[PDB]
């Protein structure tokens, strides 16, 4: 039975999907992660940047990030790409 | 147990994603097969049909907006799972192992 | 949000702090809910 | 003695408590028993009688905002303290332990 996840929040904490190796249900795990062109890249952000901007001027969570993020990302500090995880279990029956 | 955890020191996770691109807030491909559909009626039966553009634009704005990517989860079905021809005899949708492309 | 701010601009109560609630909320950080304490005391004579 | 205290550190708490679910102000259920009443009175008596919504509709403005939910006590009152007939033979409300459901 596969599963799929969709919504991600304010943080990538290392390891977060740790709790998945001390599990009781034999699986298969999975990500994906196609590294995505600078230009390309700058302009999802600038995306997101523009969106966020077309708004309200929240204190800290909208300006000061997106700079330091934009001015990494032209500074060679990572590179963004496309991302799918499906956790899928294996299992005897179906209920199970 | 607690394995390691946040201390708001977590790399940024920004939500550009699957801020897909999109124009009026809908995204190209799914748009341009409303395109391509209302243009078909508009062709067909009769030419007061492009009305039909924005209730079913609409329709698709609420729908994207929500449910970013529920268009390319709707296209695989209908390729992969809908295509499938033997779904009644299996019970299910099933793919022969073995490689029987007609040949002999 | 909306009845604050369909009012005069105080300075930090009126926008941060709302800001960063409704940040909290989307990020997953508490979850509201519905709520109501009843403290009943128990007795032996109505005066008491 | 003092039990933890407070040095601005409290979680916030926000006032959009008991902000009900309010049109010109007012929460829908009471607004929707004013609507009921009126439209009685006025299929009743007489149609000049929706100018008896905004005198109580105001009052029922004021009322709510003073006090939220003032209508849910009211109705919680009516259906339990309200309802309960013998009153009177008790010297207070009360309700038998023992289910007698009129069963022999």
């Amino acid at each position: 039975g596969m599963l799929e996840i969709r919504e991600y929040d304010d943080a990538t904490e290392p390891g977060q999907l740790n709790v998945l190796l001390e599990s009781d249900y034999e699986f298969v795990l999975t990500h994906s992660f196609s590294v995505l062109s600078r230009p390309a890249a700058k302009e999802y952000l600038q995306r997101h940047q523009k969106n966020l901007i077309d708004a309200r001027d929240v204190a800290t969570d909208q300006i000061e990030e997106i700079d330091e993020a934009l001015n990494q990302l032209i500074s060679g500090h990572f590179v963004m790409g496309e991302h799918h995880c499906t956790l899928t279990v294996y299992g005897e029956t179906v209920q199970q | 147990m607690k394995p390691p955890q946040q201390q708001h020191e977590a790399f940024p996770l920004f939500k550009g994603a699957t801020r897909l691109p999109t124009i009026w807030g809908v995204p190209m491909i799914p748009l341009m097969a409303m395109v391509m559909g209302v243009a078909v009626i508009a062709l067909t039966v009769s030419i007061w049909w492009w009305a039909l553009v924005p209730p079913l634009w609409f329709i698709m704005a609420q729908i994207t907006k929500n449910d970013d990517k529920a268009f390319r989860i709707w296209w695989l079905w209908i390729d992969t799972k809908f295509r499938n021809r033997n779904k009644g005899f299996w019970g299910a949708s099933s793919y022969s192992p073995a490689n029987y492309r007609k040949r002999r």
